[PDB]
């Protein structure tokens, strides 16, 4: 039937509510998709379907007709945006939201930020992520601190990594950025989609996808300490019809460092294909690979803190405790297939399979122990660790809208499964060779390579992980939105050690967001995560500790300007942990139970702090990424933990694009500051606890770029401009590690 | 506490 209409120009949402009255139809729409837009004038006797299209002219909004009601939708990739701020995030719940819509701490490092500052691996990225502190273990191993906790949760297009034991590092901590669009760090307790994991944060990595128009580049680089780099990216349609699309990228890097007899070379490959089956169904298959091959790898720091009889060691930044032949090899490869379908009711389901391999081949050799000796001699501890993890993952989810009280809401319902298997060899039963070296001062890593002998310990671990989850976002007011969600998990691990089993574990997700303006919004959330304890963490009665669990209490205010080209946020958080594995010196002074010698205690801990950050456009061609974070974490006795992670930290990185005849020049820079940190260490020769402190220090970088030809560009990066001599690790096995001296890296990019 | 035997 034809109906008579009269609706003048007004704020879109009011005109939709009045359309329903003037057409006898129910109208379902998301207020946030509509607050920005505005309704065009309609007048006349028209058909409902024709009248609604005329009303929504110049907005690009979809209308889907079903029954006696109609639904309205007004709808990510960071590559080639020029922005340091994200568009949309589906990391938290799977629901595709804006930063301001999300009731959590979340920080995104964009393709542009990565290109601009020449961040080539995950380490460089973290060293530029506002609320994060990067400390070292040894040359080919680092630690990322967040809110008083180490980060053990690494995801790759949503699929969690099961190679979690950092004692056997196998790639997670040095992934090359050539194959990714962006890297998002979701802070707090992220159990909802991660499942079983740790507290602090979660690192999610999004892979590059094929374009529908041809696009490709070649970038060559050179830096300090014989540091070469090469990468090639090729993308676009592969059939005339364009029902298929592909993307292939290869990168190779070889380098040295300020440290002696040390080099690393990395090789990466990646290829992805897209298939259009019907107009609403798409298949994706892809494969990747990386290989980290070092020589002259260090172990447990760079040098010992004390000599033969205590005192204090003094050595140049170039000193490396590792032998020539020492190497910590780490290789990764993936094969995956995705499949998404769009259903008739605005609903969309996705199925992703994953097959991942994390391996290591680490013949190690370094000076460790209280050295040198009074005759300038020292000893080397030499061990060998080889292994491999094969991990198969299935995850499926459906997401779409639903009505309740004349309001449009959206739901997510999913299920996941994971089967992984970790096999490993360890050699320390050496067929007696000479440990000693003559010279400590003039150590150039020169010592023989031993016969490793037969394996000392075998590892053979099978892990099943099941998951089932649901999350809802209620549209109870225009200004107010309530999240109710949760996830149930089944964690089981079989192997040589006794079976670990947790059935029917539950993880809640509770969140609310209220709107004050068209600018500021307040939010609160309650989140949780747990991780089953490892075999050797046992109490006095030889019983296993209950899983390490924690909750994140967050409240704060977020901002948004220039319709999403700029975001501000200020939040206050509080993390309560239970079942933290600690010493128990009461038992360890005088053991009782013959079945265990070293026992543990499960205690509680509590981080309380706040955070302020900003990202995006500050002016037309002026981009920023900056944050301030304050934290203090305590035991249950009342003592500070993670004292090596600073209590106050400030990060700031900016770039300006010039105007006028010189719009071919770009100038940038960075400034990183952190407050004092310390570690309590034990002096063994002199039988005392000693305090080691690092003062507050600055870290400045500068950047300049020119768009030469039209296709050809060149850039320069200078890291640690002021050549600050500082430490990145102390208490780790009574060792120490310096931070990077002055840096340069030059680049040239072509763009086909 | 990763099950490795360094000096121990
Ligand atoms: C087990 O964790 C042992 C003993 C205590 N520390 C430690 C870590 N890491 C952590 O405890 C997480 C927090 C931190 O940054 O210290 C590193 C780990 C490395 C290796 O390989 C050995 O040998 C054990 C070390 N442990
Ligand atoms: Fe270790």
């Amino acid at each position: 039937q034809e109906v008579e209409f009269d609706i003048p120009p007004q704020a879109l949402g009011s005109a939709l509510q009045e359309f329903g009255r003037q057409a006898d139809i129910q109208v379902l729409y998301r207020p946030e998709e509509v607050r920005n837009k505005r309704s065009s004038a309609i007048k006349g006797k028209l058909e409902p379907n024709q009248a609604i299209t005329e009303l929504l002219r110049g907005t690009g909004a979809s209308v889907d007709f079903q029954g006696n009601a109609i639904t309205i939708s007004v709808a990510t990739i960071t590559e080639d945006s020029g922005s340091y701020t994200p568009g949309t995030i589906a990391t938290a719940t799977r629901l595709v939201l804006t930063p301001r819509e999300t009731p959590q701490s979340i920080t995104v490092v964009t393709r542009q930020n990565m290109d601009d500052f020449g961040l080539n691996n995950i380490d460089d990225v973290m060293r530029h992520t506002p609320g994060i502190t990067v400390s070292a273990y040894d040359t080919d191993r680092n630690n990322y601190y967040a809110r008083g906790f180490s980060i053990n949760n690494f995801q790759y297009d949503g699929i969690p990594s099961t190679a979690r034991n950092v004692g056997y590092s196998a790639g997670n901590t040095l992934s090359d950025m050539a194959i990714y669009d962006r890297v998002e760090v979701l802070k707090g307790a992220t159990g909802l989609l991660t499942g079983a994991g740790s507290l602090g944060a979660t690192i999610n990595l999004i892979r590059k996808k094929p374009t529908h128009e041809f696009k490709g580049h070649v970038e060559l680089g050179a830096g300090s300490w014989d540091n070469y780099r090469s990468e090639l990216d090729v993308s676009g349609p592969l059939t005339e019809s364009g029902n298929v699309r592909g993307r292939a990228v290869a990168a190779y890097q070889d380098k040295h460092s300020f440290m002696d007899h040390y080099e690393r070379k990395t090789s990466v490959y990646y290829g992805i294909l897209e298939f259009d089956l019907n107009p609403d169904t798409m298949l994706t298959v892809g494969a990747d690979y990386q290989d980290n091959d070092p020589k002259g790898s260090g172990w447990s720091g760079s040098f010992p803190l004390f000599d033969s009889q205590g005192n204090r060691n003094d050595v140049s930044r170039s000193f490396n405790n590792g032998a020539k032949w020492s190497s910590w090899e780490q290789y990764t490869r993936t094969v995956f297939a995705n499949l998404e379908h769009n259903f008739a009711n605005g609903w969309v389901g996705k199925v992703q399979l994953d097959h991942k391999i994390n391996g290591y081949h680490a013949p190690l050799g370094a000076i460790m122990g209280d050295w040198p000796a009074p005759d300038n001699s020292a000893k080397i501890v030499a061990q060998k660790y080889t292994g491999e993890t094969k991990s198969n993952s299935l995850d499926i989810y459906l997401t779409g809208p639903f009505q309740f009280l004349g309001r449009e809401h959206e739901l997510v319902v999913g299920t996941s499964a994971s089967f992984s298997h970790w096999e490993g060899k360890s050699y320390w039963n050496l067929r007696n060779y000479d440990n000693t070296t003559d010279d400590f001062i003039n150590w150039d890593g020169d010592i023989g390579k031993p016969d490793w002998g037969t394996p000392s310990q075998y590892i053979d671990d099978k892990t099943r992980q099941l998951g089932s989850y649901m999350t809802a976002r209620f549209n109870v007011t225009d200004d107010l939105n309530l999240f109710l969600g949760g996830r149930v998990v089944d964690y089981r691990v079989t192997g040589l050690n006794p079976t670990i089993r947790e059935s029917g574990r539950f993880i809640p997700y509770v969140g609310a967001v209220y709107d004050l303006n068209d600018t500021y919004s307040v939010y609160a959330s309650y989140t949780d995560i747990f991780m089953p304890q490892d075999s050797w963490y046992r109490d006095s009665s030889n019983k296993l500790l209950e899983p390490d669990e924690g909750q994140n209490y967050e409240i704060g205010i977020k901002g948004e300007y220039l319709d999403g080209r700029l975001n501000t946020s200020l939040a206050y958080f509080e993390i309560h942990e239970e079942n933290r594995a600690e010493e128990d010196a009461l038992y360890n002074s005088k053991p009782t139970n013959p079945a265990i010698t070293y026992a543990y205690k499960g205690i509680k801990a509590k981080t309380k702090g706040y955070e302020a950050e900003i990202s995006g456009e500050l002016a037309p061609g002026w981009q920023v990424q900056a944050g301030y974070t304050h934290k203090i974490i305590r035991d249950d006795s009342g003592k500070k933990v993670s004292t090596w992670e600073p209590q106050d930290q400030l990060s700031l990185y900016t770039s300006y694009k010039f105007k006028g005849a010189l719009d071919k020049l770009t100038v940038g820079g960075g400034a990183r500051w952190q407050g004092k940190s310390w570690q309590m260490v034990y002096n063994n020769p002199r039988s005392r606890w000693e305090k080691f402190s690092q003062e507050d220090y600055w870290l400045v970088d500068l950047m300049a770029r020119y768009q030469i030809t039209d296709k050809l560009s060149a850039s320069v990066n200078v890291n640690n401009v002021f050549d600050k001599t500082y430490y990145t690790n102390i208490g780790f096995y009574t060792s120490a590690s310096y931070g990077d001296p002055r840096n340069l890296m030059f680049s040239t990019r072509w763009d086909f | 506490x990763r099950x490795k035997k360094k000096t121990t």
